[PDB]
């Protein structure tokens, strides 16, 4: 078997193949955040007797 | 492709102010 193969030719043809491949694949992904807080607290009074 | 970026900003500020004014005048020769 190893030195006559596992199968025979009973047919086909004696044509040639050319075969090519262009694959091409992009992922693209942008994640942007701001985040801003701001507080202000003024309290003052002044008290007069006399 | 990779990219990071982070800011901080804090900023804080205080005053506080406290007077006193007393006066004391008697005069009932005597004067003060």
């Amino acid at each position: 078997i190893n030195d006559y193969g596992t199968h025979y030719i009973t047919s086909g043809s004696m044509g040639g193949i050319y075969e090519y491949i262009l694959v091409i694949d992009k992922a693209k992904m942008e994640s942007l955040g701001i985040t801003s807080r701001d507080i202000t607290t003024c309290f003052g009074g002044s008290l007069g007797i006399q | 492709e990779e990219q990071i970026e982070a800011f901080k900003s804090i900023i804080q500020e205080k005053t506080s102010n406290f007077n006193a004014a007393i006066s004391l005048k008697f005069t009932p020769s005597l004067h003060g």
